[PDB]
């Protein structure tokens, strides 16, 4: 499922920004 | 009558933007209790004002590290914005000061935690719960966009829940006060609008794109574009191929379809009726916009709170000692702070 696909990405925790 | 409020809110903000505030406090006036948050150049602490016994969140920036990571202009801009803004979903700055080592910003403690912990714990919010939050964000943006501010950093990690169960926005690190366009690659991958990824030269429409990602993420439990790596998320974003779970109402799909619109010139919030296209949308038909502004609506979720200075809705972080140096550091770079 989509839920399971989301867990498989490893981005279920706090997400950082990118800078320059 | 909303346009008069904004014109009066605009003149208020412009005065406080040109004639602001400096060294309104000192560090030994506060007892440091616990770390509520970390980050690359700083930490946020629950402090207790000893004089009064009131609790605040204190943000502590290391001056040397801010210089290292080329963030001078961002930290200065956050402070400036925070003392000039006034709106019930934007956190209040009580004191700012600095010493040899550190910049300090003292704000109101918001004890309910990040929306993020709440949403991962419950899994998803029902459509009305999700709508309650959305509506608060729609007014905040209307406020900031009239001031010419673009926010750029919307995600559940950056929305806190107060005692009444309403939202407070902190983090103006990336907000930029401009009329016209801007070009910086900045933000968080899942929430970057396509024009940002394609290096196009972009505007406040990015914020409404972000509101769609947030509404989707709130009602689904997960963002609409993910993958192992930033790059492969960006590929999904520019394609504009949203799939919606089956439990989404058709009214939500329709709005989401109008916010996650790849093309700038048909995206809701960027058309001629402006923010009114989002507020008159059918998904928000039951929504009393004034009553939301006045905080007169029973929140559908209220976080647990056991007394003043309770940190139970925040993570545990590793406590470090406050290093204050005997030598002044980076005095020229931070004169305006
Ligand atoms: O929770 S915080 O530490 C925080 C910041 C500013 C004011 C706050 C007031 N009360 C609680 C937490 C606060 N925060 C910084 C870490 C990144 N997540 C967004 C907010």
């Amino acid at each position: 499922t989509t839920y399971a696909d989301f867990i498989a990405s490893g981005r279920t925790g706090r997400r950082n920004a990118i800078h320059d | 009558s909303v346009k008069e409020f904004l014109a009066k809110a605009k003149e208020d903000f412009l005065k406080k933007w040109e004639n602001p505030a400096q060294n309104t406090a000192h560090l030994d006036q506060f007892e440091r209790i616990k770390t509520l948050g970390t980050g690359s150049f700083g930490r946020v602490m629950l402090v207790k004002h000893m004089e009064t016994g009131n609790h605040y969140a204190m943000k502590i920036l290391d001056k040397q590290k801010v210089v290292k990571l080329k963030q001078i202009e961002h930290t200065l801009n956050e402070k400036r914005i925070l003392q000039a803004v006034n709106f019930p979903f934007l956190v209040k700055l009580e004191f700012s000061f600095k010493d040899n080592s550190n910049l300090y910003m003292v704000m109101e403690y918001v004890p309910g935690g990040e929306m993020f912990s709440h949403l991962r714990r419950i899994g998803r919010f029902s459509e009305p719960h999700a709508r309650f939050y959305a509506a608060q964000i729609v007014l905040t943006f209307e406020y900031l966009h009239s001031l010419d501010l673009i926010y750029r950093d919307l995600k559940p990690e950056n929305l806190l829940i107060d005692q009444q169960g309403y939202i407070q926005v902190t983090d103006f690190g990336f907000a930029k006060r401009v009329k016209g366009r801007t070009w910086t690659l900045c933000g968080t991958p899942e929430y970057l609008a396509p024009e940002i990824i394609l290096s196009k030269g972009y505007n406040k429409a990015v914020d409404w794109w972000a509101l769609g990602v947030l509404i989707y993420e709130m009602a689904a439990g997960y963002p609409p574009f993910f993958a192992d790596q930033p790059i492969q998320i960006y590929e999904k974003i520019v394609s504009g191929k949203v799939r919606f779970p089956s439990h989404f109402s058709s009214d939500l799909k329709d709005l989401l379809r109008n916010l996650l619109q790849v093309d700038l010139t048909k995206r809701f919030g960027n058309l001629k009726n402006g923010v009114n296209d989002i507020k008159n949308h059918k998904w928000f038909a039951t929504t009393d916009w004034i009553a939301i502004y006045q905080r007169k609506v029973e929140a559908p979720f209220i976080p647990k709170f056991k007394g003043p200075g309770d940190t139970s809705n925040f993570d545990d972080y590793e406590e470090e000692e406050i290093r204050v140096s005997i030598n002044e550091k980076c005095g020229k770079e931070f004169s305006e702070f």
